[PDB]
């Protein structure tokens, strides 16, 4: 029974850098690949990034590729989202997921294919 | 000697997930490949490993666990899953190394008028121990008076069926699922890509 | 063989309230175990499930704010509700589950009203005779119910007291009335009781032409 | 998930007749998960049916099922006067979801309603407000329209109804409306009146009265 943790949103001007974090209570964070969704209110969940279980491969949604960078630490179970320049059409909520690793990366966008989901933290960007 | 995949995943008939299938594969050489180029797995994905990189991997044993579940409960097959299959029926360990591989086998395993040749463990107290299998057909005590074997009110039987029909909804089909799980102990490793 | 379920009552929006449901004939522990609640007029909604093992589960109503669990010492099922709403408005019931036999023993239930208004007394005022047919109107109390007799209970043929209406105000309001022989009007005396006890409020409200 | 859809919403129909209750499952499913229930008024469902045709412990007779994948039935074979209520079907994928339930009254001959108005009491217009409470009494079949009308003008808006259970004597309904005003508007105006149509009636029934005279 995994509990994934979000922190380090909050509101952040138009350009800057926000890092948030993901938690995962017990010792098995190493076993899963971890994906970052985001949704805005009143629109579709998105898929935003993933990091494989041992960091080697990672994929992004297109409209953060150079900007976004998803890293981990298996020793503190914790993965992160590195947000640069960022941008009011990032304003969102942010989920943790945890899956298993796919043999397709495109199920890596699918929200139901993971196993264990995030609360969310909020990120809103102004201008 | 090639690890005989082919015995565990192209075999006719498949175990009720109460009873499944174990097959140790041990002293052969894993050649995953075979898994690679079928694209009728609507399930794969794997744990504390890359599935691409599996050729590349080695063990000390690897063990194949295969069974019949419906669509909706393939997502119970992941550690730290909650349901009837992960409770009662098929448990993977908090730390499962291995992969998770599934597809629909509603051609094979759905008959009209309903298939109920399989079964599931729909009561029972306390929850399955990892990779613990269950075969008993111990009436179920469901109040405070013993059964003695026979069925009635609080005394019902433990095992139940699907009723795995070809033109349910996908949700409902049946699928066939292997498990691999890779041990790593401390001695020689006997399986490799 | 008996649920009997405990905790209901009036609760301010946002507020908690913790149901309890004591089972007589099964062992809550052993079983699939439900809270099924029925708003007024409405259907049947699922709630949330225990099994036997420890597994839960809730609707997505109340995913978040309801709490599942119980008692194997005290053989009794508790359903734990949070930030209240309206809305959760209901008859709570729990339910044996024996899936593929459905459930089999049901509680009678215990009801959970959530609601900003203050308990209130009716105002009794009278439906006057213009068969011919005369009433009391009973306005603006809360909460639910009132009973209504007519002339202390010896008139019973014709009566008919009716579904209280919830108003915008937030307080009930219903009528009962009887129809008698145009030619009796002026021959006996008409009189309502009214009891509301959650106010402790009791009127006995005479009615003429 | 599954959404159950119940037809018909009621169904009318005489003691010893033969009902059939109809269920519909917006997916495919297996019928060893579909479960049939019987609801009377104020009290706990009671289980009849599991396994789409198998009749709980202790059901009647006259109760049966059958149907497969999206459409199920309930057939009662002959109704007794305790038939008379809500049925709902169940289905179970994760959890249990009901069908919203079909009420099972009971049909009879027409019967127009009676109709009497009944204007605000002095009391009430003390407070401020006035109540005008329009009767309609013991009519079948249930449908029928109450029409509040004020100084000839249709209102809207303003009113609230409640319904009895048809009545267990002469099988029956009754119907009490209430238009709320203001005391301040109600002094606005002079007629009042409840028009009722119903198919008892030959045309629409109007009961009215003249504020302040008799
Ligand atoms: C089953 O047979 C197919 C050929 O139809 C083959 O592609 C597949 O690899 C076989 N499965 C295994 C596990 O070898």
């Amino acid at each position: 029974q995994v509990q994934l943790v979000e922190s380090g949103g909050g509101l952040v001007q138009a350009g800057g850098s926000l890092r948030l974090s993901c938690v995962a209570s017990g010792r098995t964070f190493s076993r899963y690949a971890m994906g970052w969704f985001r949704q805005a209110p009143g629109k579709e969940r998105e898929f935003v990034a993933v990091i494989e279980w041992d960091g080697g491969t990672s994929y992004y949604v297109d409209s953060v590729k150079g900007r976004f960078t998803i890293s981990r630490d298996n020793a503190k179970n914790t993965v992160y989202l590195q947000m640069n320049s960022l941008k009011p059409e990032d304003t969102a909520v942010y989920y943790c997921a945890a899956g298993g690793n796919q043999y397709y990366s495109a199920t890596y966008s699918i929200w139901n294919e993971y196993d264990f989901w995030g609360q969310g933290t909020q990120v809103t960007v102004s201008s | 000697n090639l690890c005989p995949f082919g015995e565990v995943f192209n075999a006719t008939r498949f175990a009720s997930v109460y009873a499944w299938n174990r097959k140790r594969i041990s002293n052969c050489v894993a050649d995953y490949s075979v898994l690679y180029n079928s694209a009728s797995f609507s399930t794969f994905k794997c744990y504390g490993v890359s599935p691409t990189k599996l050729n590349d991997l080695c063990f000390t044993n690897v063990y194949a666990d295969s069974f019949v579940i419906r669509g909706d409960e393939v997502r119970q097959i992941a550690p730290g899953q909650t349901g009837k299959i992960a409770d009662y029926n098929y448990k993977l360990p908090d730390d499962f190394t291995g992969c998770v591989i599934a597809w629909n086998s509603n051609n094979l395993d759905s008959k009209v008028g309903g298939n109920y040749n399989y079964l599931y463990r729909l009561f029972r107290k306390s929850n399955l121990k990892p990779f613990e299998r269950d075969i008993s057909t111990e009436i179920y005590q469901a109040g405070s008076t013993p059964c003695n074997g026979v069925e009635g009110f609080n005394c019902y039987f433990p095992l139940q069926s699907y009723g795995f029909q070809p033109t349910n909804g996908v949700g409902y089909q049946p699928y066939r699922v292997v498990v691999l799980s890779f041990e790593l102990l401390h001695a020689p490793a006997t399986v490799c890509g | 063989v008996q649920l009997v379920e405990s905790g209901g009552g009036l609760v301010q929006p946002g507020g908690s309230l913790r149901l309890s449901c004591a089972a007589s004939g099964i062992t809550v522990s052993s079983n699939y175990m439900n809270w099924v609640r029925q708003a007024p007029g409405k259907g049947l909604e699922w709630v949330s499930l225990i099994y036997s093992g420890g597994s839960t589960y809730y609707a997505d109503s109340v995913k978040g704010r309801f709490t599942i669990s119980r008692d194997n010492s005290k053989n009794t099922l508790y359903l734990q509700m949070n930030s209240l709403r309206a809305e959760d408005t209901a008859v709570y019931h729990c339910a044996r589950d024996l899936v593929v036999y459905g459930m089999d023993v049901w509680g009678q239930g215990t009801t959970v009203t959530v609601s900003s208004a203050s308990t209130k007394g009716p105002s009794v005022f009278p439906l006057a005779p213009s068969t011919a047919a005369l009433g009391c109107l009973v306005k603006d109390y809360f909460p639910e119910p009132v009973t209504v007799s007519w002339n202390s209970g010896a008139l019973t043929s014709g009566v008919h007291t009716f579904p209280a209406v919830l108003q915008s105000s937030g307080l009930y309001s219903l009528s009962s009335v009887v129809t008698v022989p145009s030619s009796s009007l002026g021959t006996q005396t008409y009189i309502c009781n009214v009891n509301h006890k959650p106010s402790n409020t009791k009127v006995d409200k005479k009615v003429e032409p | 998930e599954i959404v159950l859809t119940q037809s018909p919403g009621t169904l009318s129909l005489s003691p010893g007749e033969r009902a059939t209750l109809s269920c519909r499952a917006s997916q495919s499913v297996s019928s060893s998960y579909l479960a049939w229930y019987q609801q009377k008024p104020g009290q706990a469902p009671r289980l009849l049916i599991y396994g789409a045709s198998s009749r709980a412990t202790g059901i009647p007779d006259r109760f049966s099922g059958s149907g497969s994948g999206t459409d199920f039935t309930l057939t009662i074979s002959r109704l007794e006067p305790e038939d008379f209520a809500v049925y709902y079907c169940q289905q179970y994928g994760s959890s249990p979801t009901f069908g919203q339930g079909t009420k099972l009254e009971i049909k009879r001959t027409v019967a127009a309603p009676s109709v009497f108005i009944f204007p605000p009491s002095d009391e009430q217009l003390k407070s401020g407000t006035a109540s005008v409470v329009c009767l309609l009494n013991n009519f079948y079949p249930r449908e029928a329209k109450v029409q509040w009308k004020v100084d000839n003008a249709l209102q809207s808006g303003n009113s609230q109804e409640s319904v009895t259970e048809q009545d267990s004597k002469d099988s029956t309904y009754s119907l009490s409306s209430t238009l709320t005003l203001s005391k301040a508007d109600y002094e606005k105006h002079k007629v009042y009146a409840c028009e009722v149509t119903h198919q008892g009636l030959s045309s629409p029934v109007t009961k009215s009265f003249n504020r302040g005279e008799c």
